[PDB]
């Protein structure tokens, strides 16, 4: 997502 | 203005040889003490966090500070930032997770920080509206480059930082009485933040 995390 | 505003003792504590890594790991993130979602790396000299959805994700370090002169590099890459990167202190009380993006470190009486992402100081900070710092940019935000120097000075009672190595004054006061750790607050997945304290 765009804090580069895994939904 | 700035550097006319250094605590006592500052130039020399950062002109003598740094603390070897055992003093480094010594006053290290905590594994003890940081978000389930975090891993410390390395006994304390970095943490990495996990790629967690809905996660602001924060650390202390292992040694609290009441008196004395406390100052330590903050290593962030500017590209593992994402949202909402804060960067300061917290007593032992506040709170290392929430389950959003927030600025989680300053958003309450128990933490102080920075946003190096967007230069506002957050303490009991809810929300739009803190303060921009440093002062004297004529409203101008200074980009926070990979390193920064967080400096805590427990005699007079205040907490600063700098940037190359020029401070850049008091950001947050009236600290004299409490106990403070190191302390970030990342929501950015695979960030991995470094603390190399450098005394005293």
């Amino acid at each position: 997502d765009i804090n580069n995390n895994n939904n | 203005l700035y550097f006319q505003s250094m605590p006592e003792g500052l130039e020399e504590l950062l002109s003598a040889p740094p603390p070897d890594l055992g003093a480094q790991r010594r006053h290290g993130w905590n594994p003890k003490d940081c978000s389930e979602n975090i891993e410390v790396k390395e006994g304390g000299l970095y943490f990495e966090r996990r790629p967690v959805a809905q996660s602001t994700d924060g650390a202390r370090g292992k040694r609290g500070y009441s008196r004395g002169l406390h100052a330590w590099e903050i290593s962030w890459p500017l590209e593992q930032r994402g949202t909402h990167a804060v960067v300061g202190v917290a007593t032992a009380l506040a709170p290392l997770q929430t389950d959003h993006y927030a600025a989680l470190l300053g958003s309450n009486s128990e933490s102080w920080g920075w946003d190096i992402g967007r230069g506002k100081l957050y303490h009991q900070s809810k929300g739009p509206g803190a303060p921009q710092y440093p002062a004297g940019t004529q409203g101008e935000q200074l980009e926070v480059p990979e390193r920064l120097l967080v400096v805590l000075d427990m005699e007079e009672g205040t907490l600063g930082y700098a940037i190359g190595g020029t401070y850049l004054g008091p950001a947050f006061r009236g600290l004299k009485g409490r106990t403070l750790y190191p302390a970030v607050s990342a929501v950015w997945g695979q960030c991995q933040v470094r603390i190399r304290y450098l005394g005293e």
